[PDB]
C-alpha cells in the first residue's frame, strides 16, 4: 500500500475529514484512490463522501443491510446524539451558511456570525431571560456544544464565530426532510 | 514580578502558577493562571502571562504545566481546539468581563470584596461608609 | 401638498443617510469614516469612541457597525468595508456648511446662456440655420478681432478674476459626483439576477445565459458612465485643459480665490479623473467575473430546497413546549457525519 | 399571540419580503375580524 494513500486515510480518521484549503496534498491523494480507500474503510463499516464543488471529504456509517442502524451504535462513534436544542440551533447556522454562500464569487472567504445577531431568533422560539448576562450564558453554552461536532469554532477576540463547511452535508435535503417528517410526527400528538 | 521571583530566589527563566476551584451541587468551575519569565530581563513588559476559566474536570494545575513545558504559549492556547470545557484568555479585561458575566454580579461586587479583605480597624461609620462601601 | 409630507416621513424612516444624520453619535461616526475612505474599521472606531465619552465601548461599537451594515450606508464584500452614495451625500452636506461657493452670479449667468445657445443650435436638424448662425459667429469674432488690433485687449478685474475662478472650481469639482453610484447601481441588478436565478432553478435559463457572451448586468447609469469615460480618452484635449489650468494657476489673484486644498485639487484634475474612472471598469469585471463564476457552480435548486425545508422546519418549531427542558433534551433524528474513530487505548505499547 | 410570533419569525427570511407580506396578511385579518364586530367578550379581549 503506497505510503500517501496510508497517511491521508490515517489523517481523515483521526480528524474526521479533509479540506482543500488547509491540507491540499492529502486531499488530492485521498481523491484520486476512491476505490482503494472504499476497500481499506469496508472492513471497518465506514465509508467515505466526497464533495468537489467545495473541496471536502468527509467519513460516514457505511450503510449495512439492516432496514435500521441508527448509525449511532456503531462502536468507533463516540460522540453523543443532537437534541431538539442544538437542531434549532444548526438550522438556524444553516440559514446564515445559505445567505452567505448565495452572495459570494471566486475567491477564498469565512462565513463569521456574530453572537448578538444570533441572540434574538433564538429568543424568539426559546424565549426570554431577564438578564443579558443569562442569555449571554446560554448561548455560548450552546456554541460551546456544538464545537464538540466540529461545526462551530471556538470565540474570537471580537466575539465572532466561524460556520464549517462541513454543516452543508449533515443539513442536506434529504436529512432536512427526515428530520421535518419526525417533527411533524411528535407535534400532531 | 515580585511574587513570580520571590522577592530573590529564582533568576532568569521561570515559571509560576496559580489555580482556585468553586463547587455547587452538581457543577465545578476553575479560575487559573499562568505566568513566566523567559530569561534574566526582570521587567514589567517582559513577563508573560495567560488566564484560564474551565469546568472540565481534565483541566488541572499539572496538565496546564505540561503544555507549558511542552510548547510554551501556542501549547497553552492550543487546548481550547482539542476540548470543550476551556477558556484561554491573553487579556485580563475580557478575562474579567467573562468572569462578570458567568456569576451574574455588577462591575463592582469583586472590589468591594476586595476591600473588605485586609481592612485593618473599623472605624467611624461615615468614614466606612465614606471609604468602602462606597 | 399631502403626498410630500408622506414622502418626507417615508425617507426619514428608510433613506440610510438622514438616519445617519439624526444618530446620536453622528459627527464621530462621520468624522471616523471619512477619515478611513482617504477589524481595523472597528479598531479604529473604538478607538475614537474611546475618548469621547462625555453626553463596553468595543461591545456598542460592534453593534453600531452591524447595524449601519444592514442599513447599507456601507457594504461589507468579503471581508472588507466599502462606501456607498449615501455616505458621500451626508459628507457633502455636512460640508458645505462651513463653506458654499456662490452660485447667483454673473459668470453663471453667462455660462447658462452660452449653454442654452449651444444645445438649442444643436438641436436644430434644418442646414440654412446651421449656415446663418456659422455666418453671424464669425462675423462676430471678426469684429472682435477687429477691435482688438486696434488695442482694445480687455482683461478681467480683480473681482472678476476671483469670480471665475471660483466658478470654475466649483464647475470643475462636480465631475466626481456620481462614481459610487453607478457601483451601487451593478451591485443591486446582481443581487436581482441571482435571486431570479434562484427563484426560477431552471437549468435552460442558465445554460444560455452562460453560452452568450453578451455582459450581462446592463443599467442605465452604466451607459452614461460609458459615454463619459469614452470622451474622457481623447488625450488631445486633455492635454490642453491641463496645461490651461497650469496656466490659470499662475496668477497673482488665485491666493485670494482659492486656498491650498482647493489649488491642489484643480492642480491634479486630469490625473485624479483618469484613476479614478480606471477603478470602477475593474469593479464591473469582477462583479460580472463573481456572477459567471456563480452560475457556474450550479447549486441553486439545492439552495432553493433546503430553504424551503428549513422554512418548513421553523413553522413546525412554533407548535412544541420550549419552557421543559425534558423536550429540549430530547434526542432528534440527525445522523453521524465527519465521524472521528476514537483514540486506540493502546497508549504506550 | 401565535400570528404574532409567526410575523416576528418570518422576518429573517430572504425572499425579496413575500414570507413577510404573507404573514403581516393573516394579522391584519384577525385585527379586522376583530374590529369588525366590536361587541362581543373575544373582540373586546384584544383591542380594550
Amino acid at each position: 500500500t503506497p505510503q500517501r494513500v496510508r497517511e491521508a486515510v490515517q489523517e481523515m480518521l483521526k480528524y474526521g475529514l479533509l479540506e482543500e484549503s488547509h491540507k491540499p496534498n492529502l486531499y488530492r491523494s485521498a481523491l484520486t484512490n476512491i476505490e482503494v480507500v472504499d476497500r481499506i474503510l469496508e472492513p471497518l463499516d465506514l465509508a467515505m463522501g466526497v464533495d468537489e464543488v467545495r473541496g471536502l471529504v468527509f467519513v460516514t456509517v457505511r450503510q449495512g443491510e439492516v432496514a435500521e442502524q441508527d448509525d449511532w451504535s456503531h462502536p468507533l462513534v463516540r460522540r453523543q446524539r443532537l437534541n431538539l436544542e442544538q437542531s434549532l440551533l444548526i438550522a438556524i447556522l444553516r440559514q446564515h451558511f445559505i445567505a452567505y454562500e448565495q452572495e459570494s464569487g471566486t475567491g477564498a472567504s469565512q462565513a463569521l456570525v456574530a453572537v448578538d445577531e444570533l441572540i434574538p431568533q433564538l429568543q424568539v422560539y426559546l424565549g426570554e431571560l431577564g438578564s443579558e448576562a443569562k442569555e449571554r450564558n446560554r448561548i455560548i453554552t450552546l456554541l460551546d456544544q456544538l464545537k464538540g461536532h466540529g461545526l462551530v469554532s471556538a470565540l474570537d477576540a471580537h466575539d465572532r464565530v466561524i460556520i464549517r463547511p462541513i454543516i452543508t452535508h449533515l443539513a442536506n435535503p434529504e436529512n432536512l426532510q427526515a428530520l421535518v417528517v419526525w417533527l411533524r410526527e411528535q407535534v400532531e400528538g | 514580578v515580585s511574587y513570580v521571583r520571590g522577592v530573590i530566589a529564582r533568576q532568569g527563566k521561570t515559571v509560576t502558577a496559580i489555580a482556585a476551584t468553586l463547587e455547587r451541587d452538581g457543577a465545578q468551575v476553575r479560575l487559573g493562571a499562568v505566568l513566566w519569565f523567559e530569561g534574566t530581563s526582570s521587567s514589567a513588559s517582559d513577563l508573560k502571562k495567560l488566564w484560564l476559566l474551565s469546568e472540565s474536570p481534565e483541566q488541572t494545575l499539572e496538565h496546564w504545566l505540561s503544555q507549558h513545558h511542552a510548547g510554551g504559549m501556542r501549547a497553552l492556547r492550543q487546548m481550547e481546539k482539542d476540548g470543550m470545557g476551556i477558556w484561554p484568555y491573553p487579556s485580563k479585561k475580557a478575562f474579567l468581563a467573562r468572569l462578570r458575566d458567568y456569576f451574574e454580579v455588577g462591575e463592582n461586587a469583586f472590589t468591594l470584596l476586595n476591600r473588605a479583605a485586609g481592612l485593618k480597624q473599623l472605624n467611624s461609620i461615615d468614614e466606612i461608609f465614606r471609604e468602602l462601601v462606597l | 401638498a399631502q403626498q410630500r409630507s408622506e414622502r418626507y416621513v417615508s425617507a426619514r424612516s428608510q433613506h440610510p443617510a438622514w438616519l445617519l444624520l439624526a444618530s446620536r453619535r453622528a459627527p464621530l461616526v462621520l468624522g471616523c469614516l471619512r477619515t478611513l475612505f482617504e477589524e481595523d474599521a472597528l479598531q479604529a472606531l473604538s478607538e475614537m469612541l474611546a475618548a469621547y465619552a462625555s453626553q463596553a465601548t468595543h461591545l456598542q461599537a460592534g453593534r453600531e457597525l452591524r447595524e449601519w451594515i444592514k442599513r447599507r450606508l456601507v457594504v461589507e464584500r468579503e471581508g472588507r468595508i466599502y462606501a456607498t452614495d449615501a455616505l458621500e451625500s451626508a459628507i457633502q452636506f455636512v460640508d458645505s456648511l462651513d463653506s458654499r461657493i456662490m452660485t447667483s452670479t454673473a459668470s453663471r449667468l453667462s455660462v447658462v446662456q452660452r449653454e442654452i445657445e449651444n444645445l438649442e443650435t444643436g438641436l436644430n436638424p434644418s442646414p440654412t440655420g446651421r449656415i446663418a448662425s456659422l455666418r453671424r459667429r464669425i462675423q462676430d469674432l471678426e469684429h472682435e478681432l477687429a477691435r482688438v488690433e486696434a488695442g482694445h485687449v480687455d482683461v478681467l478685474d480683480e473681482a472678476q478674476a476671483i469670480e471665475g475662478m471660483r466658478e470654475v472650481y466649483n464647475l470643475a469639482t462636480s465631475l466626481r459626483a456620481d462614481f459610487r453610484r453607478v457601483e451601487d447601481s451593478w451591485r443591486e441588478a446582481d443581487r436581482a439576477l441571482r435571486h431570479s436565478i434562484i427563484s426560477e432553478h431552471r437549468g435552460e435559463i442558465v445554460d444560455r445565459l452562460l453560452d452568450g457572451q453578451d455582459a450581462l448586468l446592463n443599467t442605465p447609469e452604466g451607459r452614461v458612465f460609458e459615454s463619459f469615460q469614452q470622451q474622457l480618452r481623447q488625450s488631445a484635449e486633455l492635454e490642453v485643459m491641463r496645461e490651461r489650468l497650469r496656466t490659470i494657476l499662475r496668477h497673482p489673484a488665485v491666493p485670494k480665490a482659492l486656498n491650498r486644498p482647493q489649488q491642489r485639487e484643480l492642480r491634479w484634475l486630469a490625473l485624479r479623473l483618469v484613476r479614478e474612472s480606471q477603478a470602477v471598469l475593474q469593479a464591473r469585471a469582477r462583479s460580472e467575473r463573481d456572477v459567471r463564476g456563480f452560475m457556474k457552480t450550479g447549486l441553486a435548486a439545492e439552495h432553493h430546497r433546503v430553504g424551503q425545508l428549513l422554512n418548513d422546519f421553523f413553522n413546525l418549531a412554533l407548535s412544541v413546549d420550549w419552557q421543559r427542558q425534558s423536550e429540549r433534551r430530547k434526542p432528534a433524528c440527525l445522523p453521524p457525519v465527519g465521524v472521528a474513530i476514537t483514540g486506540v487505548p493502546a497508549i504506550e505499547r | 399571540q401565535h400570528a404574532q410570533r409567526q410575523l416576528n419569525s418570518a422576518r429573517f427570511i430572504d425572499d425579496e419580503g413575500e414570507s413577510h407580506y404573507k404573514a403581516l396578511q393573516a394579522l391584519v385579518g384577525l385585527l379586522k375580524d376583530a374590529c369588525e364586530h366590536s361587541r362581543n367578550q373575544g373582540a373586546k379581549a384584544l383591542l380594550d
